[PDB]
């Protein structure tokens, strides 16, 4: 056997077996930034009431789901190493988990330049003068030549603060600090 | 019925992936590209056009990709009148090498039970002709028997005497079905049957149809030997209407081989280590032996009781089906009495006056009584003395000695050894003779003249000649 | 469910292209090795039960054919196999050298040489996995096979073409019933007759090496390693080498069966093959059963112990006799493996350690031992005296409780305590002293006829040794009139009456 | 360093590592970085995608995933030689006695193979230890293999520390004590019982013993490899130097039993009563390296714990074949005060043979064992009939048999702190003569309390006079 390029996520399960065999095969010949553009076009033709009618049908035939997608994957735009991959999943019986692999390849390819975004969870939204700081003072932490991304979700049970999660960091400043006043009642 | 490539071989378990003609369960496959026939019987379905099957010969030299056909039926066997006097294994091939079995129609080995409205509702008694078996533990018709006693007791001479009595008054042929038997003792059984007259290598005058599945044949082919010896036994019930017999040797190796198949597939075992389907698997075999309206099948099965444990899961389940027992013990052979039958420990479930009548019950309960107190005062006479028992105890010495010698009988299949002619007695000649010893009409007869005779008129005849 | 060969390196090449660089029809790489079990990606054409041959020089055996890989047991150490090692094929089921160039040599379970003399010079081979004969090519056994032990030859006799199980607890005398079975054959194996010879094989499974080394020196000095093969899968090996080792020795002893000769094989012991199979199954993840044995373990000892046959005149007239050895654990003959092998074979010889310390050696129980053939596998003279002897040592067992505190009994019961304790003293026998057959018919004729009742029980084991040395030297012409005629005629039954009584006078001094 | 792997899964004491470049073979050693103590992991399986399954030799606390793992290129390499005498050593070959390091010039990797069939010395001898049950009934042999069975609390650390006194001081060759998982208290006595007795000398170079100690406060992967660090020091003295060695191991059941503690965490289906499915294979890989070849000799004495006094257990009953001599201590005998507890009717040797020990030694020890099996058939009569119902011959049996049973007992020298008696050491020529006379009848006129705890038979009449004077 041979050694392979290490993906910077290393997920597990039935996704990350096939979603690393694709990352290692396409990182050879430097086919990396191209192949995500082709995997997002099979990511639209999978959801079709004739294509998805037999991509998850058990009772069609073991063989005719191999010729029907191989004729489909080659003619319209592309003939890269993905045409072998769709032929590889279909030859094994893993056609049901096909949307799982591309959602697994996307999170594996995103970290090659991405951030795994933070999650500010405070209140009803804010103005521009207090948000463009937190979209810039959250860039002062990382410092590795990167372009940050973010999510926002509103929760009122946190009464008077904001929680944020840069990766797996969780600097919590909120109204948990009422429960921390148990030490007054704790002798 | 189509062609299927192989895809896995693990032990005695083959895995066959068809394309269109997916066979049903219990369908016999046939591997192509080999020397002699290797069959496979389909036992599951797994999805993805894959079955799984239990092989019935050695699983060596099988390549991943061989093409295996489909017979479109279960294991079909030569079923006919020209199969008596022959030997075949589980899949019909002759192994005595006397020529191929030339037969017209075949039959599959897997069927269902007789129907609810095909049964018989009046219990009848199959006379054999043996003196102890007719009276003190009578056989039913359609019933099931247990035979206890191993080697060294006078056992195989009892089996061949059954077959040379069922064909002299009843006309129904038999089957032998050795399940997992010894290859060394399958030949002394064959070669004794030839010189005794039941199998004859010249003509159309045979009685037994040997079906030998032997001990070095894989566990998938050891369970199916009592079905192939049952399938032969139904042509002489269905297609001819006779009173079949059927010997299985023995009923424990049928059970033990089912637990090996069930553990090669993966099923979690039951109590002490047997298979979960232990009573249904015995059910679907033992329910095909009944008395339908055309004819019947009778059965006679030997039982091995492991570790002297009569409540072990395998002889518990087998005793739920029995209608009799027969016990061969070592001690009765020492007295000189043949066959070695213990008349106090051999039972019969139909021993009841509504089934056997009033005359037959009040004799086999009388002669069952006179031999119970003699076992009690086989100690008082063994310590205190002889003349010290009462004068009414000098009659329980006589009439428990004159009777247990009249439970002996000169067989016919051992004709040259004893030199005496083999005698048969009907069922009203068993009853006419035992009543007159408890009545003491023949109280003036010595205890040696009651030895190896036929009717009551012979013992008396024998006594006159002496001295 | 993931599948074994679905690893991240197998799928990775199939996305690149077609697999032309490796062919996979003949060679397959290894996925995962552990504890003597390998997993191989490829090898599409491998037959079941086929030897493979690894990259580091070792061998293999194919047992699991699975839809994405093959699982092969490894002979030898596992620190030589790794992940990524090419495996190849030989193209056959395993075979072993076989001839008469094995006699006097010591071989392991693959037919190689270990005694350091030199390579085997045979020009024949044989597959280890062949079948038994059928119902037809056999005949009922009629040939005596003599051990030289007064108990084994007179109470539980063996014939040629029979299985006989040596069963008993530890430290009881098991290995020594089957080592003067070998030494006794030198009487016949140097003479001129051909249908009385015998060629013995000893199989040692799992013993330590320096008990075999103490056995090639026991047999050389007693001059019986010119017709004895020694097959030795010992304890330091791998587990499949101890699995093949009784098949490897039952094919070495079938060439002597197909050619009108005779043989005798001694598996020692069959309760270590069955543990060597069980280690191999439960690492191949085959489903367990009772006592974690696999389901096919009656199928191990049934296809092996049915190759011992007595063939007939149209096939050559050969034979093969097998004595398998089984060790119980505290008299428990109702465990799993000791109840398979009692059902298969044709009798057992049962040795206890209570009788070993009460002064009865060889420590044979007579009550719990049987041979199923028995009286047909005896000479016509040993049949004559043991029919009075087996019965009278059986009447002693029923009255054997009364003997402890008894003098107020009947004169008949005081007789069975008398005669039964003389016959027990005859059957004692020293280690490594096999006897000729017609000599044992002299000793047993003295006890069972009545010429020992007037003696003291510590003077029985002296009288036998003084009766034998008088009859070897001064009556050698009458210990060849039984070895030729076979049956004791009345012209010899009246002559031994004038020897024993004319020696019983001038003895007690 | 090569193949600097990384840790992925620490589940118990079974760590799995993942290698980028170079996969190491089975049975190697791996060095976990960044710890102040030395933790050594040994490779055991190859899993696929370049991950192996190891076993730690220390505590698995503080193991963070993603931690580097080096590789040495061989199995574990201990020190060995002549300078390892009078020392105590670890499983991976380190000092544990705080005397400094072991300065040797030769290392031996602990994984070797059993010597072949053509390197087997065949000769038997005799060996006299001084005990009237060993030397009479189950005699030893110079170069044989000796196993001490019996349950818990019956006398196995005493009978093995008395033979260290008897044989291993009057011996020209060397000795090794390997402690495979026992009480750390008992590993402080024998370090100090042999400093005052001259076998260990802490200033000069004339010590005659070497110690290997991994005890029962140790993780169960390191209690499976001090059985092999023992017979690697005890093989350099046999093979390389042409000397004669003695091998003392206590206890060898903790080698098997610490293999059942990581069987299912490795990934195997467990066998019968709970042991690993490789019982008689990992055992016989080790018990064939303890043999006498034609370059030297080894006399091995191993203590064998029988769990719950159950001899038919699979861990002792597969050890009865790797041994020449068995001395089985019972508990129903040591409850009667008889010490040494050795069962007379269950010990057995190979050389009990009328051609090695002589036809006078043999006729005695086959009459001691024959009168003790005659005793037990009378003990079932006494429980009903009582003692004063028996006949006059059977009363003579019970009295001699109780005289013989009390005479098999002997005060050891290491019971001078337990009982307060004084110790004996009986020669062989007196042992045969003393037992020959009790069977004859030449001491039928004494009380039984004379025979309890004496040496020679002439001391058992010097007690029956003191009992009659103080009457
Ligand atoms: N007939 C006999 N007379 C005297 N001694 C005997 C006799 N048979 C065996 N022995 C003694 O028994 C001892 C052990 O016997 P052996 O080892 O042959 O039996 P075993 O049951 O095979 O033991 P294991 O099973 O441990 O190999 C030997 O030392 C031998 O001296
Ligand atoms: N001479 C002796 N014989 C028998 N037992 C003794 C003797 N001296 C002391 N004992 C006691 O017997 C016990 C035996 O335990 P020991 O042999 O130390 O451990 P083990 O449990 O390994 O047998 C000791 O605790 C000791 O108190
Ligand atoms: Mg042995
Ligand atoms: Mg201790």
């Amino acid at each position: 056997f041979a050694k392979l390029v290490r993906p910077p996520v290393q997920i597990y399960g039935i996704e990350g077996r096939y979603a690393t065999a694709l990352y290692s095969a396409a990182s050879k010949q430097n086919k990396l930034e191209q192949v995500e553009k082709e995997l997002l076009r099979v990511a639209q033709i999978l959801k079709e009431p004739k294509v998805a009618a037999s991509i998850m049908n058990p009772y069609v035939k073991r063989s005719v789901k191999v010729k029907s997608l191989s004729d489909m994957t080659a003619k319209e735009k592309f003939s890269p190493l993905t045409s072998n991959l769709i032929n590889l999943l279909a030859e094994n019986g893993r056609l049901s988990s096909t949307p799982g692999v591309i959602s697994a390849f996307s999170t594996m390819m995103s970290v090659h330049r991405g951030e795994v975004p933070c999650s500010v969870t405070t209140a009803s939204p804010l103005d521009e003068a207090t948000l463009t700081e937190l979209k810039t003072v959250l860039k002062s932490f990382l410092s590795k030549g990167q372009i940050l991304k973010l999510e926002v979700k509103v929760d009122p049970s946190i009464m008077g603060g904001m929680i944020v999660r840069i990766g797996e960091k969780y600097v919590d400043m909120s109204a948990k600090t009422k429960i921390q006043k148990l030490s007054r009642a704790m002798r | 019925a189509a062609t299927g490539r192989i895809v896995a071989v693990i032990g005695a378990v083959v895995d066959v992936q068809f394309d269109e003609g997916l066979p049903p369960i219990l369908n016999a496959l046939e591997v192509q590209g080999r020397e002699t026939r290797l069959v496979l019987e389909v036992a599951q379905h797994l999805g993805e056009s894959t079955v799984r099957t239990i092989a019935m010969d050695g699983t060596e030299g099988l390549v991943r990709g061989q093409k295996v056909l489909d017979s479109g039926a279960p294991i079909k066997i030569p079923v006919g009148p020209e199969t008596l006097g022959r030997i075949m294994n589980v899949i019909g091939e002759p192994i005595d090498e006397r020529g191929p079995i030339k037969t017209k129609q075949f039959a599959a080995i897997h069927a269902e039970a007789p129907e609810f409205m095909e049964m018989s509702v009046e219990q009848e008694i199959l006379v054999t002709g043996i003196k102890v078996v007719d009276l003190l533990a009578p056989y039913a018709k359609g019933g099931k028997i247990g035979l206890f006693g191993g080697a060294g007791v006078g056992k195989t001479v009892l089996i061949m005497e059954l077959i040379n009595n069922v064909a002299k008054a009843h006309g129904g042929y038999s089957v032998f079905a050795g399940v997992g038997e010894r290859t060394r003792e399958g030949n002394d059984l064959y070669h004794e049957m030839i010189e005794s007259g039941v199998i004859n290598l010249k003509d159309a005058t045979s009685k037994v149809a040997l079906v030998y599945g032997q001990m070095n044949e894989p566990p998938g082919a050891r369970a199916r030997v009592a079905l192939t010896g049952l399938t032969v036994a139904e042509y002489f019930r269905d297609q001819e209407g006779q009173d079949v017999l059927l010997f299985i040797d023995n009923i424990f190796r049928f059970t033990q081989a089912g637990s090996e198949v069930s553990a090669l597939l993966g099923r979690i075992p039951s109590a002490v280590g047997y298979q979960p389907t232990l009573a249904t698997d015995m059910g679907t075999m033992q329910e095909r032996i009944t008395t339908t309206k055309k004819g019947s099948i009778t059965s006679v099965q030997a039982i091995y009781v492991p570790a002297d444990d009569l409540t072990d899961p395998a002889p518990a389940t087998t005793f739920a089906h029995l209608d009799a027992t027969t016990v061969l013990s070592r001690a009765i052979a020492e007295l000189g009495i043949y066959p070695a039958v213990d008349p106090l420990d051999s039972t019969s479930r139909i021993m009841d006056p509504n089934i056997v009548g009033s005359e037959h019950y009040d004799v086999a309960r009388g002669v069952q009584k006179i031999l119970q107190d003699y076992k009690s005062l086989q100690d008082i006479i063994a310590i205190l003395g002889m003349d010290e028992l009462s004068e009414e105890d000098k009659l329980t010495v006589s009439r428990a000695r004159k009777i247990q010698r009249f439970l002996s009988q000169p067989f016919q299949v051992a004709e040259v050894f004893t030199g005496h002619l083999g005698k048969l007695v009907p069922l009203k000649e068993t009853i006419k003779g035992f009543q007159q010893i408890l009545a003491g009409e023949y109280d003036h007869l010595p205890e040696q003249a009651f030895y190896m005779v036929g009717p009551i008129e012979e013992a008396v005849a024998k006594a006159d000649k002496l001295a | 469910k993931t599948g074994t060969a679905e690893v991240s390196s197998i799928l990775e090449e199939r996305i690149l292209g077609a697999d032309t660089s490796v062919d996979l029809e003949e060679t397959g790489r290894v996925l995962s090795i552990g504890d003597g079990i390998a997993r191989v990606h490829g090898l599409r054409n491998v037959q079941a039960e086929e030897m493979v041959e690894f990259s580091s020089g070792l061998k293999g055996m194919s047992l699991n054919l699975e839809p994405d890989n093959v699982g092969v047991v490894v002979f030898g150490n596992d620190k030589l196999i790794k992940e990524g090692d090419i495996v190849k094929r030989t193209g056959a089921i395993v075979d072993v050298p076989v001839g008469e160039e094995l006699l006097g040599r010591v071989v392991d379970a693959l037919g190689n040489a270990i005694d350091g003399k030199g390579p085997i010079g045979s020009k024949t081979r044989r597959r280890v996995g062949l079948k038994a004969p059928g119902i037809i090519p056999r005949i009922s056994v009629r040939e005596p096979m003599q051990t030289g032990i007064k108990a084994v030859d007179s109470l539980v006799p063996i014939g040629r073409g029979q299985r006989e199980l040596i069963i008993g607890d530890r430290q009881t005398g098991k290995t020594s019933i089957a080592i003067d079975t070998i030494i006794n054959q030198k009487r016949f194996n140097d003479g001129t007759d051909e249908k009385k010879k015998l060629y013995c094989i000893y199989v040692a499974i799992g013993q330590k090496r320096s008990t075999v080394a103490q056995l090639v020196k026991r047999l050389t000095d007693a001059d019986a390693m010119k017709y004895t093969i020694v097959v030795s899968a010992t304890a330091s090996d791998a587990a499949p080498l101890q699995y093949l080792a009784p098949y490897s020795g039952c094919s070495m002893g079938e060439y002597f069966r197909d050619n009108g000769k005779h043989a005798l094989i001694i598996y020692d012991d069959l309760s270590k093959q069955a543990v060597a199979y069980r280690q191999m199954s439960l690492l191949l993840r085959r489903p367990p059963g009772r006592e974690a044995y696999p389901g096919d373990v009656f199928y191990l000892h049934s296809r092996l112990l049915e190759r011992a046959a007595k063939m007939n005149d149209a096939f050559g007239g050969g034979s093969l006799t097998a004595l398998p050895v089984i060790e119980t654990q505290a008299g428990d003959v109702s465990a799993y493996i000791p109840t398979n092998v009692i059902s298969i074979t044709d009798g057992q010889i049962f040795l206890e350690t209570e009788l070993f310390y009460k002064g009865i050696r060889p420590a044979i129980n007579v009550g719990l031992s049987v041979s199923r053939v028995g009286s047909a596998a005896q000479t016509r003279a040993m049949k004559q005296v043991a029919g009075t002897m087996k019965l009278e040592l059986a009447q002693y067992r029923e009255v054997a409780a009364f003997a402890q505190f008894g003098s107020d009994l009947d004169a008949a019961t005081q007789q069975l305590l008398s005669r039964g304790v003389r016959l027990t003293e005859l059957l004692k026998q020293g280690q490594y002293a096999p006897m000729a057959i017609e000599e044992q018919v002299a000793v047993i004729y003295a006890g069972v006829r009545g010429y020992l009742d007037k003696l003291e029980p510590s003077k029985i084991t002296k009288f036998e040794n003084a009766f034998l040395s008088h009859v070897i030297s001064q009556h050698q012409a009458l210990l060849g009139k039984i070895r030729a005629d076979g049956k004791i005629s009345e012209e010899t039954d009246a002559k031994l009456k004038e020897i024993v009584t004319n020696f019983l006078a001038g003895f007690e001094a």
